[PDB]
């Protein structure tokens, strides 16, 4: 560990005092925003929070509860959200109006991404069993996958919009190139429960989480399974996972952070939240040690791995 | 609730 870290513990450096489904940064990490039961999408500015002793600067209030969120990567004032109607909704966050609102899926929709190299492109993932690929000039879907299972997650590929992770009810993540989807590019097996999450690290490096109580790595470029991390409890909910160029973040059913290394099996340190709770959104700060965590009573936590 | 679905 000594050879890859240079951490032990996550220091709180600011706090906002129900259920946080979602926080997600902004493309320049200036503004961040957090979603959940409550049907208010808020945006906080990161620098206010972390300076000051805290009030949302924009709100917008939505007819569903909120699953998830992703910011626009090249609109700088767009936002996607995923809600428990199956309603996808683009936003404009100066304005405060919906700018699309995709009424396709038939249940709740779990997940929503915006594309990092195709950025007028959207995937979402829904109870109905189906992933809808969606551009934010066309009302209609570009792209319906069939699927055998509930829909946890969806995240697309950061080098290449062809590419979409699907953590799936059904144990496994489908990897797919959306142009053939008549069969996935590789499934992988390995979670012994339903997929709750999926983030890239890097073009090739894909991690998930599941309600096995374990996060895993694989190689999507050669399809094989990497590595295996536990520690932390996550036996039912989405408890979020985030990661970055060199770590993975989780919560827990235990109202704790856990933070591990790629390259180490268990937690390089772990934060138990000021909260019968359970952490519920994590979300790193690009490739910094500083990351927004929020948990079911609400609460909003910056953490920084420090020394 | 934020429950995970699963298949099994």
């Amino acid at each position: 560990a000594m050879t890859f870290t240079r951490y032990s513990r996550l220091r709180v450096i600011a706090e906002i005092r129900n259920i946080v489904s979602s926080i997600e940064f902004d493309r320049d990490d200036e503004l961040f925003a957090t979603a959940g039961v409550s049907r208010c999408i808020k945006v906080f500015d990161f620098s206010s929070v972390v300076n000051e002793p805290q009030c949302p600067i924009v709100e917008m209030s939505t007819r569903s509860k909120l699953s998830c969120l992703s910011w626009n990567k090249h609109e700088k004032n767009h936002i996607a959200s995923s809600d428990y109607e199956g309603i996808v909704t683009v936003w404009d966050v100066t304005t405060r109006q919906s700018l699309m609102e995709y009424e396709e899926h038939e249940k709740r929709a779990w997940s929503v991404d915006f594309s990092r190299t195709e950025p007028s492109m959207l995937v979402s993932g829904s109870d109905d069993c189906k992933v809808k690929v969606w551009c934010t000039r066309q009302e209609a879907s570009v792209i319906n996958i069939d699927m055998k299972a509930n829909i946890c997650c969806v995240k697309y590929n950061p080098g290449s919009s062809n590419y979409i992770a699907v953590g799936s009810a059904d144990h496994h993540i489908h990897y797919y190139d959306l142009r053939n989807i008549s069969q996935p590019l590789h499934v992988f097996s390995g979670h012994k429960k339903a997929v709750s999450y999926v983030k890239f690290l890097s073009n090739n490096e894909l991690a998930s989480a599941s309600t096995d109580s374990t996060l895993r790595l694989w190689d999507v470029k050669d399809n094989l399974p990497v590595r295996t991390f536990r520690g932390h409890t996550n036996e039912k909910n989405f408890v979020g996972l985030t990661v970055n160029s060199e770590y993975l973040a989780c919560g827990s059913e235990t109202n704790e952070v856990y933070v591990y290394h790629k390259e180490i099996t268990r937690p390089v340190t772990s934060h138990r939240f000021g909260s019968s709770y359970f952490i519920s959104a994590v979300c790193w700060k690009s490739d910094s040690p500083t990351m927004l965590t929020a948990n079911s009573q609400g609460t909003i936590k910056v953490l920084v791995l420090a020394a | 609730l934020l429950m995970v679905p699963d298949m099994y």
